[PDB]
């Protein structure tokens, strides 16, 4: 289509029509194990692993993620995980993953993505220290963007943060790990997420909304700008009586418009809150802060990355982490055969 | 600083996620 063709609202709809399709007839069963050789441990988890695998058929490199089927049964997160497959086999956006491939055997559950060689923000974040308002609202901008399409669709994130944020190999971001993503139209009731990034609506055991996404970027941009989150401690519970409370403090180097945006998505007072307001992410979009950003060409991927990851050939892990290699166990009884019929 | 106290903190490694 041409670049102006369709307003956002329009191509909204029409990527909703595309959505819609592969949510309600999911693709299932799309590879097998023996069709992919193991590289790499790329990140390890409760109840999986990712996998940095070459597809032999093409030699496309791709990110594998295993979940044993036990262990999400043990950790409650059966319907969470059906969620995060059958949302991410029907998504389509520049900056999130949508799965190339899902299968199952007797023991575990897989899907596979376009891998993102430039390692999580995380480990880039942490190692710099902090990243420049530019290099901040680069970031940031990516995130509205994903929140607008992902929200557009009815779909719930809740798990913001740098742990959750590739770099690929222009130094854009893919918005990954949908383990708590839903589908809904209400409010919703279920405690996740992390406890820097919760919104106090969340811990305040209240029914809540899309809103706790727009809270969970505040704290991503404070976090990215200040190089440590608006509110930490040792212990979790500490972590919430500061949020709950809400008082926030900005180092003296951040401007007076960043400041004032993140007083708006750190709203405690979700009347207030800044993209669950009349407008929407509109308030976002439009407050000084990102008056620079070029919306158009951060979609169409046209700005120039203020860092661009270090890649020295297409399988490189070099931007990973080392992770202890465990072997994948496939037992000759399958396991969990209901819980996860549909995946 | 606040720096030093994030620093110092046990909470600069990788985040878990909670689940009730
Ligand atoms: N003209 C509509 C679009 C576009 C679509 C295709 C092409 Cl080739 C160019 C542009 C503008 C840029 N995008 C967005 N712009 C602003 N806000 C958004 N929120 C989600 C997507 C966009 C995506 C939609
Ligand atoms: N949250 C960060 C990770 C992850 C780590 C551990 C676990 Cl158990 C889950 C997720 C996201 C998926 N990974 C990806 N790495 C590279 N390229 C990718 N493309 C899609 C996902 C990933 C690996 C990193
Ligand atoms: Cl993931």
């Amino acid at each position: 289509k041409g670049s102006e063709q369709e307003s956002v609202k329009e191509f909204l709809a029409k990527a909703k029509e595309d959505f819609l399709k592969k949510w309600e007839n999911p693709a299932q069963n799309t590879a097998h194990l023996d069709q992919f050789e193991r590289i790499k441990t790329l990140g390890t988890g409760s109840f999986g692993r990712v996998m940095l695998v070459k597809h032999m058929e093409t030699g496309n490199h791709y990110a594998m993620k295993i979940l044993d089927k036990q262990k999400v049964v043990k950790l409650k997160q059966i319907e969470h995980t059906l969620n995060e497959k059958r949302i991410l086999q029907a998504v389509n956006f520049p900056f999130l993953t949508k799965l190339e491939f899902s299968f199952k055997d007797n023991s575990n559950l897989y899907m596979v993505m376009e891998y993102a060689p430039g390692g999580e923000m995380f480990s880039h974040l942490r190692r710099i220290g902090r990243f420049s308002e530019p290099h901040a609202r680069f970031y940031a901008a990516q995130i509205v963007l994903t929140f607008e399409y992902l929200h557009s669709l009815d779909l719930i994130y809740r798990d913001l943060k740098p742990e959750n944020l590739m770099i690929d190999q222009q130094g854009y971001i893919k918005v990954t790990d949908f383990g708590f993503a839903k589908r809904v139209k209400g409010r919703t009731w279920t405690l996740c997420g992390t406890p820097e990034y919760l919104a106090p609506e969340i811990i305040l055991s209240k029914g809540y909304n899309k809103a706790v996404d727009w809270w969970a970027l505040g704290v991503l941009i404070y976090e990215m700008a200040a190089g440590y989150p608006p509110f930490f401690a040792d212990q979790p519970i500490q972590i919430y009586e500061k949020i709950v409370s809400g008082k926030v403090r900005f180092p003296s180097h951040f401007s007076s418009d960043l400041k004032d945006l993140l007083r708006n998505l750190l709203q405690v007072d979700l009347t207030k809150r800044f993209g669950n307001l009349k407008n929407g992410v509109n308030d976002i979009k439009n407050h000084k802060w990102f008056a620079t950003t070029d919306w158009i060409a951060i979609y169409q991927r046209k700005v120039e990355a203020p860092f661009i990851p270090k890649f020295k050939g297409p399988g490189d892990t070099s931007n990973f982490d080392d992770y202890e290699e465990e072997e994948i166990r496939v037992s000759i009884n399958e396991k969990c055969g209901k819980e996860f019929s549909e995946f | 600083t606040t720096y030093a106290d994030f620093i110092a903190s046990g909470r600069t490694g990788r985040r878990n996620a909670i689940h009730d």
